[PDB]
């Protein structure tokens, strides 16, 4: 019924809604009403979303899909049309308005003319049919717009040279971005769209005032709405050029302000020299004139009064008329104080506060003059003060006012500053003014330095605003190179504006030195401008900047504020420090700041409050614990003071309102007198200071508050209306809610505290341990505020450390000087533009990642009072009032005080999110969300009821979790890693029951059987989720503790641990040993790569991995190298047919690019209406990314791993950011599996706790002697079946192999040498080596078998040894082991002193004699001389041994060599000789001085093509000297392990490769077609054909360094220690 | 109660500035005074003969550099350091009676590096010693 | 021609300046050359195979950085600049740097003011050798402060003594000199009360 109504409303709306077209300069009819069209599509899509949810959707399923497809095409097409229309409009005006562009850019005009004619043609077509349906169905209109946008994009970039030409005409254009400048130039005819670009060009002018015709500029306006009326308005008709009439506006702005100031000065002289002042007259004068003129007029009047008084006191006995000046100031101050106490308009209230702040300073100075007995106007006690002199007789209005301080003379620039937050004139600020003005007089710069929050940036700006100068703030960083700073200096010099380069020392040291040349020549030009010999008739003064003559305006100045010893900063060169006059701003006068600020806000007890709040802040700093997120400086005090003014204002309004309901009485005096000013200050302190406090610091601060403010109590206002919104939102998100002391009570207070911080600060931090309820706090509040206030909330979650700083903020091209927007810049610029109504929504930018000064200090100006984002290209982006920059971090260890002081911290302790809160969330999701996508839900609900008693506080799970923290694990234990693994494993129990029900349709599972299964599985689940990453005895230890505390039935075995038992689907404990049979491996699969002998450890881990993998949950296998992590994972993946694994080998140089290259090769990006989706190319199969060295990638100096942060983002948020176009890509059907050695191993860094939370860890230990005997006893029995006579010796052979391996592992450890790693991999290679030797032998005496056994032991355990005594020990112990396990054998026939095997002298692999081998090698060397290399060689015993070792490796698949020895030992010559003997083709990279990474890639491709496509065996010989970059090793690391490089072949190279793999497959006889199996065949061929020989010197630190940079060099290459000639 | 009558070495404390606040906070709470109104006065005691009087807090280990304290009067000395036997920190209400023209404010640094300042004491000059001479000679007090 | 080393195009200017100077015979100064030790190797090689003009002089300014190439130090002549050993040496360099005409101006009392400035500079700069006692930290009391203080004396003395050959010592602006030095010239670097 209503379903049909929805379909009808959609149909009648869309067949009647016509696009809105209006005439545009009698050229075409553009489309308006964008908001109406967009929201209508969105609201109709939402109706289509609700179409599907209803049960009656079945019959209406077909019609809804047709409508949604229509809506998406309408949404997608008009989303592009709005873009192309805007680009066309301003591009057309540029090409049409200016006729000079016809010649400079002829080809570019021709391209746009064709585009415009095509665009105008489409305007005619859409004008004929204004209906939305008709225009949508235009043939190829969607494609026609994508090319239109691309064509408009290409023409847009080419106008960069034209823009730089136009910036010279109006110098203020230098601080406008390229795109915004295009809009200003193009839209010169339509001035109405320029009103959003004036704020980037003027200090306080936000918009201009125009008449009805919009052809005459009547005046200017500020952001607050303050307006200045031009005396002679500027008419645009007579000056059509955009730069021509903009210049006249600026010139008229200064003259009008000067004329208005002269009138204001004339009026204010009446108030001066007056004993009594009328409040009505004074208020009228304040309202009449601008905020900057009212304060300036007061300053002029006071300066003239003191000058007159001091001149009158020339005799010294003139009865001190200075008392009259002090009396007048106090009388006027009394009137201002009275006016503030009553309600005033917001603009007049700001004017009164500015007047109070200045008149307090004027009163203080006059008292100092009175106290010091100053009777001369030339006394330095008066000369050091800032004095304003007005000359009404001056013909030029711009020169009427003169500002003087000490011996420095200044002129007011009359720049319209609007209404700015004026600073309190503290004695430190007076010292700052004196030093900075002295620097200006000497034509030097000012360099105030000190700790963060002392007020250096504001003081420099305040002085500039005091002189009426245009002050520009730049947030300097390391990308402010010579060209960027030179262009900024060019703009400042021409404009005549002050440049405050905050954080100047954040530049590179080399770049600071380079900039010193530009500052030096600029100051030299300024210095010679002040010479009295200079004449304005001559050429204007110029300086050589960027190889160009630049005129230097006298009003320009350079100021640099820096923190000397903060992290992330550089040291200024000495030649640069002499160009600046430094001042130490270390201790702000916060006592006077508090007093004046509270006095101007209307507080009656400001002096008492200031004397109580400033010491309170000092005591808090000196008493509270030293926390990384604590800041009790001036910014914290300033935030409290401004909150106190806001709290008082709203409290007064509430009191005034309350009297309305009660009756009729409004008395400002009674309200002001009866106001709890003590409670107001405490409320602001508690609303700002409590959230950041740790649990143990809260009582200390409240005790301090009680002592400082005795008898005053604070009761927080109950935000009731928000609490129901939180309660409703929490219920929908399965989140526990609590009030006060209830469960979840602490979490809700944190949410409310975070809400208050959002209202006060525009920059937030959520500091707290991993899994402390931070993300849920702001997610719930954002949704709750959306419901409560009706404003849509949009969050842009960004990981700053998952991408490089260039991709986060943007980069400037060194050659073309074109700015490319980064991730954060694009997000912020998109909101500022508000093309799609982004400014009407609550926008939150959440930085979910680590904070370090490298990237976070670029937001110093954003989080400051500037609320500005400054880029190296001179562009500034004002932070909109609706945007909050929010940080979600776990610590602030590496963040400097510059950023901690800029944000309001909210501390989320781990006790905020109690354990039972997580338990309730798990059970709520279990009872509501089906696991399949209901019989499955019914199983979940029944299982949840059984698990309810255990998932309670002080229950089984909580007690077990507490005990598991005492035990140590292979990785640091976190609560949510255990719970996250436990919850994912209990879901598999529900799936197991559902599978059982499907398997038994007639008899489904009953409740009693369900209770038995779930109760037993939960105990099984707790054991493997809590002790899964711990050694065997603590898997046991957690077992008895559970046995001691649980009531669930447990196995009755006296000694078998519970970890050895599984839970059958029938509901009974069954041993894991029942699934471990004594299998018999086939002879031809002995020690095969994929053959796994099932043992107790293998079956337990395979089931555990399958449980986690079936949930598509990330996991990490941790354990010693060679323990069996990869083997266990691949064995478990064989049970999942819909999962394909892709191997990734991490190294110390691993970056997210390695993952991105894999995504490009194995996945594809597809556009969907919900966004971009990254899914594997093959349909229906889940991609598993196996990262083999996940903890190897290097931590930077701030303790983070970029690849790990990339994965952590891409696991938690299910996607990442594509830096190509700054779009969010969402993963689909992609899984991650990691493997790593324990973090205590050398070169391994512990993983972040914010990453380990999402990832369960399983510990795979080395097999024990019993396990090794079973594993390799099976291999030996199957291998020895080749010779039936030797089958009796299978058991002693396995015992000897295990015994020798055990002793060799113990004797040689990583402490001695880095490569002394002995694992079961050597045993597997031991079995293979014996198998290959016996395979051919038809018969062999027991002595022959032992000789082969010893030879394999020598080649596996002795070749890597370094010292001679270690080799001697190995030789001796092999003899003892063979005799111990094989008695009564011919020792001489078996344990002969030289043991050599070679297939060179026969068809088989039989032992060879040294003398006969030497003759054969001598004969073959003679032939080798003439054919390949005529270098004579000398054959001694070691050479014969070494050539045999190299020959053995060259005959193996994927046989790589690592030859370590001193240079000149023959490592390369022997490698070439053996390769020639074995038929391999030797390849060496011809490295030279200009060799780079691209050359190595070409060489790598050449070898792979020869060895993969042409089936040519290649001995790729590489030396350590050939490695000129870390990139060479990273490519080699992947090639050695996987046999392939994912990103090596791209574009034409990939296409050329695929043809060559296809033709090569034809020769082999396989007609492979698809690219997937062509690459798989190519990878298989490279594996079997490419041998890499790596030669390096026996360095000590170099070998350890290579063990981390290229881990595959020690795991895939057979290491031989050639050393030096003995 | 004994925690008030124990002599503590400021050098041996992890944070000595928190102890000064704690003694300040104790006196204000006991006498029902406000925290900001309190001022600190120093009284170096020969040995430990003097007794604490509900506002004094004995401090040991203070080292005087370049001066000698006799009867709570300073005199310039050629010795590198002079050990103060027992320093009594008495918290008293502010009386704003101005300086005595023979009282110099000595910084009290934590260690010899003179990098961090704990608090400041107002000692008294003996005889005819110039207060400017104390400033020039870098006379200060070291916690350890 | 003075070039500050550290920029990519700074090396281009340095090479062009040296190529032109070796023919014309002018002087070339390259500052902060310790920031490009790799380019210093090439500069040493270029200088060795060169036959410059008789009057050509190349000045390299560094920081006594252990990354400066050894072969550059051997080829060139090293001049080390550091605080003078004592007060007497501090006075001598202070008086030598100031031109004789600057001290000998219209007021005969300018010479005594410069001497007092020379003595005050010598005392405070020598106190830096005793880091905990002389000051609280290693302040950068250098030649830039002395230049600013000398400019302050010249400006204020000219303002009071407007061409007078002699000025009474009482009329000398002691308050201006004392306050400006304590707040701006020398007291700017001071951060301790
Ligand atoms: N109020 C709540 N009630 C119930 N469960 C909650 C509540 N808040 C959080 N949780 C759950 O507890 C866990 C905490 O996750 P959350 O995202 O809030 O942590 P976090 O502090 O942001 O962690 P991280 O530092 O890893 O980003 C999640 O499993 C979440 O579902
Ligand atoms: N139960 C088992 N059955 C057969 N081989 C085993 C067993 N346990 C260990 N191995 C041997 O141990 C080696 C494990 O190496 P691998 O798993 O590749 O190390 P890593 O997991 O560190 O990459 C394999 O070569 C395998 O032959
Ligand atoms: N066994 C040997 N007898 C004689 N000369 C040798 C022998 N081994 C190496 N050389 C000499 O070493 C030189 C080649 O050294 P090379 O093998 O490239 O050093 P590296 O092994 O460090 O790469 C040849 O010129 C050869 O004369
Ligand atoms: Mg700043
Ligand atoms: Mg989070």
């Amino acid at each position: 019924m209503a379903l049909e109504e929805f379909l009808k409303q959609i149909r009648e709306v869309w067949n009647t809604y016509e696009l809105d077209l209006v005439n545009y300069q009698n050229k075409c009819r553009l489309i308006r009403g964008w908001d109406d069209l967009f929201n209508k599509v969105k609201e109709h899509i939402n109706s289509v979303s609700a179409m599907k949810l209803s049960p009656y959707y079945k019959v209406f399923e077909e019609d809804a899909l047709s409508w949604e497809d229509k809506l998406n095409r309408i949404m997608a097409l008009f989303d592009v049309w709005i873009d192309v229309q805007r680009r066309w409009v301003y591009l057309e005006g540029i090409f049409t308005g200016s006729a000079d562009i016809k010649h400079l850019l002829p080809v570019e005009t021709q391209r746009f003319q064709s585009i415009s004619t095509e665009f105008l043609a489409l305007m005619k077509k859409v004008s004929k049919s204004p209906l939305v349906m008709d225009v949508l169905n235009i043939q190829g209109v969607q494609r026609s717009l994508e090319r239109l946008a691309d064509l408009l994009g290409k023409i847009q970039k080419a106008l960069g040279e034209y823009l730089e030409r136009e910036r010279s005409s109006f110098p203020r254009f230098y601080f406008v971005g390229d795109e915004d400048l295009l809009e200003i130039i193009g839209n010169s005819k339509n001035v109405a769209k320029l009103q959003k670009h004036f704020k980037k060009m003027f200090a306080g002018v936000s918009s201009i005032i125009l008449n009805e015709d919009n052809s005459v500029v009547l005046g200017i306006s500020s952001r607050e709405g303050e307006e200045v009326m031009f005396k002679t308005p500027v008419s645009i008709t007579e000056h059509p050029k955009i730069n021509e009439w903009l210049t006249l506006v600026e010139k008229e702005m200064r003259v009008t302000l000067a004329k208005l100031l002269a009138e204001s000065v004339t009026e204010v002289e009446i108030f001066g020299k007056a004993t009594s002042i009328d409040p009505n007259t004074y208020i009228t004068w304040i309202d009449k004139y601008q905020a900057q003129l009212v304060v300036l007029s007061a300053q002029i009047a006071w300066s003239e009064n003191v000058e007159t008084a001091l001149s009158s006191m020339g005799g010294g006995g003139d009865a001190a008329p200075l008392h009259s000046v002090l009396s007048n100031v106090e009388v006027t101050l009394n009137v201002l104080a009275d006016s503030v106490l009553m309600e005033q308009p917001p603009l007049r209230r700001r004017k009164l506060e500015h007047l109070i702040t200045e008149l307090v300073h004027q009163r203080d100075v006059t008292r100092s003059l009175i106290k010091s007995k100053i009777d001369n106007a030339k006394s330095f006690e008066w000369l050091s003060q800032m004095r304003f002199y007005f000359d009404p007789k001056q013909t030029d209005v711009l020169q009427q006012l003169s500002i003087q301080m000490a011996n420095a003379k200044f002129n007011y620039g009359f720049e319209y500053l609007g209404v700015q937050d004026k600073l309190v004139q503290t004695p430190l600020t007076d010292r700052c003014y004196l030093t900075m003005t002295q620097a200006l007089e000497a034509r030097l710069g000012g360099s105030p330095f000190g700790p963060a929050g002392t007020g250096k940036t504001e003081s420099v700006k305040a002085l500039g605003h005091q002189l009426g100068r245009f002050v520009l703030v730049f947030n300097c960083d390391e990308t402010f190179d010579f060209q960027a700073m030179g262009r900024i200096f060019v703009g400042l010099c021409q404009v005549g504006a002050w440049g405050c380069f905050d954080e100047f020392n954040r530049l590179e040291e080399r770049m600071l030195s380079a900039v010193s040349q530009q500052v030096q020549c600029i100051q030299e030009a300024l210095r010679e401008h002040s010479n009295p010999n200079y004449d304005k008739t001559s050429a204007p003064i110029t300086c050589e900047l960027l190889n160009k003559q630049v005129k230097v305006s006298p009003d320009m100045a350079i100021f640099i504020t820096m923190n000397p010893g903060y992290a992330g900063r550089s040291n200024l060169p000495d030649n640069l420090k002499k160009l600046f006059r430094s001042l130490a701003m270390t201790k702000p006068d916060r006592q006077l700041i508090a007093q004046v600020m509270l006095y101007s806000q209307g507080f009656r007890t400001a002096e008492v409050l200031a004397n109580k709040i400033v010491p309170f802040f000092k005591l808090c700093d000196e008493q509270l614990s030293s926390q990384s997120h604590y800041d009790f400086g001036l910014r914290a005090l300033k935030s409290v003071l401004v909150s106190a003014g806001n709290v008082k204002r709203e409290r007064i309004q509430k009191i005034k309102r309350e009297k309305e309901e009660r009756g009729e009485a409004v008395d400002e005096g009674e309200i002001a007198e009866n106001l709890p000013e003590q409670e107001i200050l405490i409320q602001s302190v508690c609303e700002t200071m409590v959230p950041k406090l740790v649990a143990e610091d809260i009582p200390l601060l409240f005790s301090l508050l009680s002592d400082v403010f005795p008898g005053v109590q604070y009761h927080r206002g109950e935000m009731t209306a928000l609490r129901e919104e939180l309660k409703k939102v929490c219920q929908e998100m399965y989140l526990t809610y609590g009030d006060g002391e209830e469960v979840g009570g602490m979490w809700v207070e944190k949410v409310l505290q975070l809400y208050q911080i959002t209202q006060i600060n525009h920059g937030l931090m959520m500091v707290g341990p991993s899994g402390s309820g931070k993300s849920m706090a702001w997610r719930v509040l954002l949704k709750a505020l959306e419901r409560l206030e009706g404003v849509e909330g949009v969050a842009h979650i960004i990981d700053p450390k998952a991408i490089s700083k260039d991709h986060l903020y943007g980069t400037l091209d060194p050659n073309t000087r074109e700015w490319t927007d980064g991730l954060f810049t694009h997000v912020l610029r998109k909101i500022i533009d508000s093309v799609r109504g982004e400014l009407q929504k609550r926008q939150w930018i959440v930085f979910d990642g680590d904070v370090d000064p490298e990237w976070v200090e670029n937001l110093n100006s954003v989080l400051d009072d500037n609320k500005l984002l400054t880029l190296p290209n001179g562009e500034r982006l004002s932070l909109p009032p609706n945007v909050r920059i929010m940080f979600e971090v776990q610590d602030l260890k590496y963040a400097t005080l510059a950023t901690v002081s800029r944000c309001g911290m909210v501390w989320f302790s781990e006790d905020v999110l109690s354990t039972d809160m997580i338990f309730n969330n798990f059970l709520a999701r279990l009872r509501s969300i089906p696991l399949d996508e209901s019989p499955m839900l019914q199983i979940q609900r029944d299982a949840a009821t059984i698990m309810q008693p255990y998932f309670t506080s002080n229950g089984l799970v909580t007690k077990a979790l507490e005990h598991a923290f005492q035990l140590e694990h292979i990785m640091d234990l976190t609560r949510l890693r255990c719970l996250g693994s436990l919850f994912s494993m209990l879901h598999q129990a529900c799936r197991n029951v559902a599978q059982y029900n499907a398997n038994h349709p007639d008899f489904p599972m009953q409740i009693e059987q369900l209770e038995r299964y779930i109760q037993r599985y939960l105990v099984y689940a707790i054991l493997w989720s809590l002790s899964g990453d711990s050694r065997l005895k603590m898997r046991a230890e957690l077992g008895e503790y559970i046995r001691r505390i649980t009531t669930v039935p447990l196995p009755t075995a006296p000694n078998i641990p519970i970890i050895d038992y599984e839970v059958s689907i029938s509901g009974e404990w069954s041993p894991w040993q029942a699934k471990v049979p004594q299998i018999e491996v086939e002879t031809h699969k002995v020690a095969a790569p994929d053959v796994v002998v099932p043992t107790l450890d293998t079956v337990r881990h395979e089931a555990l991995l399958y449980t986690w993998l079936a949930e598509h949950k990330p996991l990490v296998l941790c354990g010693p190298p060679g323990s069996g992590k990869t083997m266990t994972l691949f064995s478990a993946l064989r049970a999942l047919p819909d999962m394909e694994v892709v191997g990734l080998n991490f190294s110390s140089a691993t970056t997210p690019e390695l993952l991105l290259k894999t995504f490009d090769h194995y996945c594809e990006y597809r556009r969907t209406p919900n966004g971009v989706v990254l899914a594997p190319v093959q349909l229906g199969k889940w991609l598993v990314l196996f990262c083999d060295e996940i903890n190897l990638p290097d931590m930077d100096k701030y303790g983070t791993q970029r690849v790990i942060s990339f994965i952590r983002q891409m696991v938690e948020h299910g996607g990442f950011y594509r830096t190509s176009d700054q779009t969010w890509v969402k993963l689909e059907r992609i899984q991650f599996v990691g493997a790593c050695n324990p973090p205590t191993d050398p070169g391994r860094k512990p993983l972040s706790h914010r990453f380990l939370r999402h990832v369960p860890v399983v510990y795979v230990d080395y097999p024990g002697p019993a396990s090794l005997t079973q594993i390799y006893g099976t291999f030996n029995r199957a291998m020895l079946r080749l010779i039936p006579s030797l089958r009796t010796y299978a058991e002693p052979l396995t015992a000897a192999m295990v015994e020798f391996y055990t002793m060799s592992q113990e004797r040689f450890t990583q402490d001695t040498q880095p490569h002394y790693i002995y694992s079961p991999r050597e045993m597997t290679r031991w079995v293979r080596g014996i198998f290959e030797a016996l395979r051919p032998l038809e018969t062999l005496p027991v002595e022959g078998l032992i000789r082969i056994w010893a030879h394999e032991a020598l080649r596996l355990f002795q070749d890597r040894l370094v010292e001679d005594e270690e080799r001697r020990w190995t030789d001796e112990n092999i003899d003892t082991v063979a005799l111990k396990h094989f008695p009564n054998i011919d020792r001489e026939k078996a344990m002969s002193r030289p043991i050599l095997y070679s297939n060179w002298l026969s068809k088989d692999y039989i032992p060879v004699d040294q003398e006969e081998l030497r003759d054969y090698v001598k004969a073959r060397l003679k032939v080798f001389y003439e054919e390949e290399l005529d270098v004579p060689l000398v054959l001694f015993n070691e050479v014969l041994d070494h050539v045999l070792r190299i020959d053995r490796i060259f005959r193996q698949p994927q046989g790589h060599l690592l030859l370590i020895g001193v240079s000149g030992a023959g490592k390369t010559t022997l490698s070439r000789f053996v390769a020639w003997m074995n038929g391999l083709s030797v390849y060496q990279i011809k490295v030279h001085r200009k060799y780079t990474g691209e050359d190595f890639d070409e060489d790598l491709r050449t070898v792979l093509r020869r060895s993969g496509c042409k089936n040519e065996k290649i001995a790729f010989i590489m030396d350590e000297s050939n490695v000129l970059d870390s990139g060479f090793l990273e490519r080699m690391n992947t090639l050695l392990a996987n046999g392939e490089v994912p990103g090596l072949f791209e574009g034409d190279e990939y296409a050329t490769l695929m043809t060559q793999c296809k033709e090569g497959a034809q020769k082999e006889g396989l007609m492979l077609d698809s690219h997937e199996e062509l690459y798989k065949w190519f990878t298989s061929q490279v594996i079997r054909n490419l041998h890499v020989v790596f030669t390096m010197n026996p360095s000590s630190e170099g070998l350890k360094d290579r063990a981390a940079t290229s881990p595959a060099l020690f795991n895939r290459c057979v290491l031989n220690w050639f050393g030096d000639w003995s | 109660k004994e925690l008030k009558n124990i002599h503590v070495c400021l050098g041996g404390l992890f944070v000595p500035e928190a102890y000064i606040t704690a003694t300040r906070q104790y006196v204000a709470q006991a006498n029902s005074w406000s925290l900001e109104e309190l001022c600190l006065e120093v009284n170096v005691t020969t040995s430990q003969g003097a007794t604490l009087d509900a506002c004094s807090f004995g401090v040991t280990g203070l080292k005087l550099q370049g001066a000698t304290c006799n009867n709570n009067k300073l005199s310039l000395s050629n010795a590198i350091s002079t050990a103060l036997p027992l320093t009594q920190l008495r918290w008293v209400k502010q009386t704003n009676t101005e300086k005595k023209a023979s009282v110099v404010t000595l910084p009290v640094y934590l260690n010899f590096t003179r990098a961090d300042l704990i608090f400041t004491v107002d000692f008294e000059i003996a005889t005819k010693e110039d207060p400017r001479s104390f400033y020039e000679r870098g006379v200060a007090v070291l916690c350890t | 021609t003075s070039i500050a080393i550290g920029s990519a195009e700074g090396f281009n200017q340095a090479d062009k300046a040296i190529n032109t100077a070796v023919k014309s015979g002018r002087w070339v100064m390259l500052k902060n050359v310790h920031l490009a030790p790799g380019w210093l190797m090439q500069l040493e090689k270029k200088l060795h195979s060169l036959q410059p003009h008789a009057c050509f002089r190349l000045f390299l300014t560094m920081e006594i950085n252990p990354k400066v190439p050894v072969n550059l130090l051997r080829a060139g002549r090293i001049f080390v600049f550091e605080p003078p050993p004592g007060v007497k040496a501090n006075m001598l360099r202070t008086f030598s740097s100031i031109p004789v005409s600057r001290i000998c101006k219209s007021p005969n009392e300018r010479a005594r003011l410069y001497f007092l400035l020379a003595w005050f500079h010598a005392i405070i700069q020598e106190r830096l050798r005793y880091a905990p006692l002389g000051w609280s930290k290693k302040y950068e009391f250098g030649e830039s402060d002395l230049r600013s203080a000398c400019d302050t004396v010249d400006t204020w003395l000219d303002d009071t003594a407007k061409g007078r050959q002699n000025i009474s010592p009482d009329k000398i602006p002691w308050s201006a000199l004392k306050t400006l030095m304590a707040q701006s010239i020398y007291g700017g670097r001071v951060d301790n009360e």
